[PDB]
């Protein structure tokens, strides 16, 4: 029962935070479209730790941009194991009861200098509190890193659909802008 | 229309009268992306990712679940901490004997020496001309013949000091 | 100024005695510098590193190389891919029986799943109160005895199916 959920995407120097209710694809609409879906290459390529990472141009105004990601366990379940009753007003506990605990695996890099580095956190939106919580501060460099974090139990980053928020908020500082190269990002939840 | 459990022992007969051509296969030499966590298996492949070689199967038989006090005077076969007893070809309807079990066992270097994952049964194999040992390096086989069943486990390392006592049990049909 | 044979033979007689108290442990959990290439093992130490824990010994008796035709005959172990014949206590000296042989199983997680690269047997292990278990984390050790032999392993590996098995043969005097 071991299972990973791969890579929708969408690059932002806008803050989106997601409803009870929210959609996948509000994100773009909560931005006016001042805003990008990661390219085809992200959502093909970053389900495998290789050689060949996905560029993406974190453009910003203000200094810091976002990489968010949604993961949408409902049609996960629904292929995976049709067997559990998503229909329920218990759908939240019964997914996170089935998960357990779930870990963020994520290995990036920089295009910048390799004597320098940029701030970044891994983020997963918590719907009890209605924030960004931070599972993970990292110093991101030209050297590839995971800046994963195991987040235990999910029920709490669910909403109403089964969708679970995550972003990256990048600290580009003084830059305009900064290219990040993502080579691996990974849900996986182990349970007996 | 319906076939019958029956069948299911018949199937799991023939699959014990090919015995002779059966032999474990291990491979998977390489490490996975992460030891811990191996990627899934697929059964419409027919040969092992980086096959290190193949041995003979030391033993093939019919099994089913034991029972005492009618089963104290058998021989039994423990294995994920469950408990089978065998059953020969001719009785195998009476006992009603649809499950397969499968052992064989390698000590040293009779195959090449490194980690292994990978772990399967072939059989219709065909060994090279002048060639009869039960151990066999693939460059030493005609034909594969037929991979039925595999598995990606986590890994194990090898020497003298170690056993390679890798074993399936195996049904074909496990939901009537 | 010699020792007689028999001398040998009566501290082999000993540590047969204490086999009650004599528990496998196992350890050296994280890498070496080199998972292919082991250090040497330090015959100055008092216990493995990174210990994962112990386990009760499953077999302890004195043991000799066998001869034929007399032996070919009698209860056999095979090790070492050669024979062995089990001694009793009150044949000892009349055997020259002066090698001890150590055996235990480690199965599923009875002891905490991980890689392992050292193997030993203590003496003289007494567990915490009130505990009665065959298997023992640190945690529930109140004395760990005597690390009496121990080695430096490849690295290897456990899953919840498998069961490790180490046993040693060893002698009180390898340099007369």
């Amino acid at each position: 029962f071991y299972g990973h959920i791969n890579m929708y995407g969408y690059v932002t120097s806008y803050v989106y935070n997601p409803g009870m209710t929210s959609s996948v694809n509000q994100i773009s609409a909560s931005t006016e479209g001042r805003g990008q879906e990661v390219p085809t290459d992200y959502y093909m390529y970053t389900s495998t730790k290789n050689n060949n990472t996905v560029e993406l141009s974190m453009q910003t105004t203000s200094g810091v941009s976002y990489l968010y990601n949604n993961f949408n366990f409902r049609d996960y379940m629904s292929k995976y194991r049709p067997q559990v009753d998503l229909q329920s007003d218990e759908a939240r506990r019964i997914v996170s009861d089935y998960i357990k605990e779930l870990s963020i695996d994520y290995y990036l890099s920089a295009v910048i200098p390799p004597d320098e580095s940029i701030e970044i956190k891994l983020q997963v939106y918590d719907f009890s509190i209605n924030r960004w919580l931070t599972v993970s501060i990292n110093n991101l460099s030209f050297y590839e890193k995971n800046i994963g974090s195991n987040i235990g139990y999910i029920k709490d980053y669910l909403n109403s659909e089964l969708n679970m928020f995550t972003r990256l908020e990048i600290n580009a500082g003084k830059r305009d802008s900064v290219d990040i190269k993502v080579n691996y990002l990974d849900l996986m939840f182990y349970y007996y | 229309a319906i076939a019958t459990y029956n069948s299911h022992v018949e199937l799991a007969k023939y699959l014990v009268s090919k015995a002779d051509s059966v032999y474990l296969t291990i491979g998977k030499s390489t490490p996975w992306s992460n030891e811990t966590n191996p990627p899934q298996p697929d059964e419409n492949a027919t040969v092992l990712q980086e096959v290190i070689g193949y041995k003979k199967a030391t033993k093939v038989t019919l099994v089913r679940p034991s029972k005492s006090p009618e089963d104290d005077n058998k021989n039994l076969i423990s294995y994920g901490n469950k408990s089978w007893v065998e059953v020969t070809p001719e009785n195998a309807k009476a006992e009603g004997a649809k499950w397969v079990y499968l052992e064989s066992s390698i000590v040293g270097d009779e195959l090449p020496l490194g980690t292994y994952r990978q772990v399967g049964f072939v059989m219709d194999l065909v060994a090279k001309s002048g060639i009869s040992k039960f151990n066999l390096v693939p460059s030493e086989v005609e034909s594969t013949g037929t991979l039925l069943f595999f598995d990606n486990k986590q890994f194990q390392n090898r020497s003298e000091q170690t056993t390679a006592k890798e074993r399936f049990i195996v049904e074909v049909d496990p939901n009537s």
